[PDB]
């Protein structure tokens, strides 16, 4: 074999979470990089755990990007569920944080459902993560996200099966990538 | 047993006509006919167009004519052109000026399609509202190739997936894709365009391009133990070029002049000692590329071959079936 | 969590994988696109073998950008300009790549120096990530600099001056959420 052996799987009918800190740059200008780790730490430990009980999957994190899916490892049906519910606890522990760090900390908060392609690249410094073009929306709907509030995608509605009021989502004005694809924007109450 | 064959080549060597003898030999006609008609006006428009821009300009044998020119180049650029009764008529009276055919015979110097000649004389045939395309007439009608096309298909219960790809410059890039986890590589080569350049530059000789690509593909870090079958393709137009005597080859390869016809050299019925000898130089001068380096890690499959040919095709096919089972590719 | 002084990061992408990247039925819904990018990161990760780049501490691969940086062992600043030495060494395994491919995958770089904290973070896995404000800045100097370039921040343009490199002005741009920023290109 001449190509490399690739550590990579497909899988479909999987739900994938983005939440982004809001002005991160302008937050580490002001702040001690000693004082901006900690509560960057105390914030992201606290959504590992979230992660465990809603049974959802943490890939990785960019900084003040943090995303995971739930679908993963094993098949799962509950899956666009578990993401509304991570979110919906990540907005509030964001709260909580916020609340006894006094650092103005505001995350975006973006899903969508569908297909990936998950593994590892290269031959060192490994790490599990996720790629298609449903991975790609995911991430733009987190930047087409509204403070505080969990955006989500047509394709994941499907899969809530109505239990969670939403509201227009009017992501296509706040996002080039989502209006140029069509994608229905709605955010959840 | 299931085998994937990629398809490569550079732009006109053959490869999409290569896969429509798969379809004609072992798997909406209507939808052909705008195609054909668009060759046969992009055919004479070429050659017209081309006959003010040659050095020396050619000149049209009757003044009547240049009527008919300055109406063809008016319509040229028509986005949705309707094909009126006089479209026909004026493009037969110029394809039997003698001026028009004089500057047919220097098409190596600009770029036009191969089937140029085959449409442009049966102008009568096509311009019928009841005409049906015969097998002939698919396997000529051009229409460039963009992205990756896959064709399946049995041959004695064997299982075959084709592989058509774009060959100018810039598609390229996509073949990748193909290269994971195939069976074996068929290389096609426009055998007959010595003589001229491709389209992408307006410099680079067709033939040198070819070259250059199997090169690529034969020493591919990716492709190190595929093996390559080669299909000297367009041998039918290799032949008249030869014969013609016009444009000579060791013009445009200079060691040309060194070769001689080798002893284990098998020609055709009645094939001539000259064609013999272009096409067998033709022939090593890819297998020279494909002898220095593989260590018996991949090997080269050489075929004469001319695509527009359905009996050609199905004798060479086999050829190839053997080759692929045989060795347990 | 231990804080460092001096360290050089580097973002070094391949702005033009994401339009080469499809997703159809030849191609195994972008399987084959991603089999290209894992020979990419591959022939990028072979590097850190070679003695001269010992000092490279891969942190991780974003996307199709790969993330470096020197100074996290500790002729003072030669670090930094080993850095640089990295980022083109990485332009000829693409062109390597390139040659193999039959495309014209181009490295944007952004290199830059200063505080950092290093160690791992989260309670899921031990990964091994850098913080701070020159990380930061480090990658913006990727994201708006220009294709086959080196883009450095004055205060790095300065160090590999006194290493021996020219650098050239590349202007007074407004950064996202540090505002107007003097930086420069390194010359080839
Ligand atoms: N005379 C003659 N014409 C041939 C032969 N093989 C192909 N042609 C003609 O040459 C033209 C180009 O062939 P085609 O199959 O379209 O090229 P291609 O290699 O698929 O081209 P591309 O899609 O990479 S741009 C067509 O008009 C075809 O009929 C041959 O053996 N003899
Ligand atoms: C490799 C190709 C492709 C399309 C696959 C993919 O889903 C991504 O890797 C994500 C979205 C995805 O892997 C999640 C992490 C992150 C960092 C958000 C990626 C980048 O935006 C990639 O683009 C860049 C610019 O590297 C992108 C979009 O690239
Ligand atoms: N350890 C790290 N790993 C990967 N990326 C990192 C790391 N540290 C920082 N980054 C990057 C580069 C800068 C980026 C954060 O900026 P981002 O693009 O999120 O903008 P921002 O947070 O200023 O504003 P906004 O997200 O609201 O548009 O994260
Ligand atoms: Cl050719
Ligand atoms: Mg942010
Ligand atoms: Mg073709
Ligand atoms: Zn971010
Ligand atoms: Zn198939």
């Amino acid at each position: 074999m001449m190509f490399h052996k690739i550590y990579i799987q497909k899988h479909d009918n999987v739900s994938i979470l983005f939440a982004d800190i809001e002005g991160f740059t302008s937050l580490a200008s002001q702040c001690t990089a000693q004082e901006l780790v900690m509560t960057l730490n105390e914030l992201f430990a606290r959504f590992d755990k979230l992660a465990a009980e809603n049974h959802c999957l943490r890939i990785k994190i960019l900084g003040d990007c943090y995303y995971c899916v739930s679908g993963l490892p094993e098949a799962r049906a509950d899956h666009a569920h578990c993401c509304v519910e991570m979110g919906m606890d990540m907005i509030e522990a964001i709260s909580l944080v916020r609340e006894m760090t006094g650092v103005n900390v505001n995350m975006r908060v973006g899903i969508h459902s569908g297909r990936v392609h998950c593994g590892v690249l290269g031959l060192r410094k490994w790490q599990f993560d996720v790629w298609s073009n449903d991975v790609t929306l995911a991430n733009h709907m987190e930047a087409g996200g509204k403070a505080g509030r969990i955006h989500i995608t047509k394709a994941t509605l499907s899969y809530l099966n109505g239990d969670y009021e939403v509201e227009p989502g009017c992501g296509g004005e706040r996002n080039a990538y989502l209006k140029e694809h069509s994608i229905e924007t709605f955010l959840i109450l | 047993a299931t085998h994937r064959l990629l398809l490569l080549g550079a732009g006109e060597s053959g490869k999409s006509t290569i896969v429509k003898q798969m379809r004609i030999l072992h798997v909406e006609k209507a939808t052909k006919v705008q195609d054909i008609k668009n060759n046969l006006k992009e055919a004479i428009e070429t050659i017209v167009a081309a006959m003010s821009n040659l050095v020396p300009p050619v000149e049209l044998a009757n003044p009547e004519n240049q009527f008919r020119v300055d109406y063809i180049l008016s319509v040229m650029n028509v986005p949705d052109f309707d094909f009126p009764p006089e479209f026909y008529e004026h493009a037969k009276a110029l394809w039997e000026d003698e001026g028009v055919r004089a500057c047919y015979e220097r098409s190596n110097e600009y770029q036009l399609i191969d089937c140029a000649q085959y449409f442009l004389d049966k102008i009568d045939v096509i311009k019928q509202d009841d005409y049906v395309p015969s097998d002939q007439d698919l396997l000529r009608c051009r229409v460039l190739t963009s992205g990756i096309f896959e064709t399946k298909f049995q041959v004695d219960k064997v299982n075959f997936h084709m592989f058509d790809v774009g060959g100018q410059r810039d598609e390229r890039r996509k073949w990748i894709q193909c290269f994971n986890d195939v069976t074996a590589i068929i290389f096609v080569v426009a055998s007959s365009s010595y003589n001229m350049v491709i389209r992408e530059d307006n410099q680079t000789n067709r033939l040198q391009e070819a070259l250059n690509l199997f090169k690529s593909i034969w020493n591919n870090r990716w492709l190190r133990t595929i093996s390559v079958i080669l299909f000297l393709n367009k041998q039918d137009l290799l032949a008249e070029k030869v014969l013609a005597g016009k444009s000579k080859i060791e013009d445009y390869f200079p060691e040309f002049a060194r070769y001689t016809t080798p002893e284990d050299a098998t020609p055709e019925p009645g094939e001539d000692p000259r064609v013999t000898r272009a096409k067998y130089f033709i022939r090593d001068e890819f297998l020279r590329i494909s002898t220095a380096s593989g260590d018996g890690r991949h090997y080269c499959y050489p075929h004469f071959t001319c695509a527009v040919d359905t009996e050609n095709i199905r004798r060479v096919f086999n050829d190839c079936r053997d080759i692929i089972q045989r060795m347990h590719l | 969590h231990q804080s460092y002084d001096c360290v050089c990061v580097m973002f070094a992408s391949i702005p033009d994988f994401k339009e080469f990247y499809t997703e159809s039925d030849v191609n195994k819904e972008g399987l084959e696109c991603l089999r290209l990018l894992n020979e990419i990161i591959a022939d990028f990760d072979d590097l850190l073998s070679k003695p001269k780049f010992s000092g490279v501490e891969k942190i991780k691969t974003i996307g199709s950008t790969y993330m470096a940086a020197t100074g996290l062992s500790a002729r003072q600043y030669m670090h930094i300009g080993t850095m640089v030495e990295f980022a083109y060494a990485l332009v000829g395994k693409l062109d390597a790549i390139n040659k193999h491919s039959f495309n014209d995958f181009k490295l944007r770089v952004g290199i830059n120096h200063g505080p950092v904290i290093a160690g791992v973070i989260g309670a899921q896995k031990p990964q091994y990530d850098i913080w701070g404000n020159t990380v930061n800045v480090a990658s913006r100097m990727d994201s708006t600099g220009v294709l086959d370039k080196i883009q450095v921040t004055e205060e790095t343009s300065l160090i590999l001056q006194t290493l021996g490199y020219t650098c050239t002005c590349r202007g007074i741009i407004n950064v996202k959420g540090k505002g107007d920023l003097k930086t420069y290109f390194v010359n080839t």
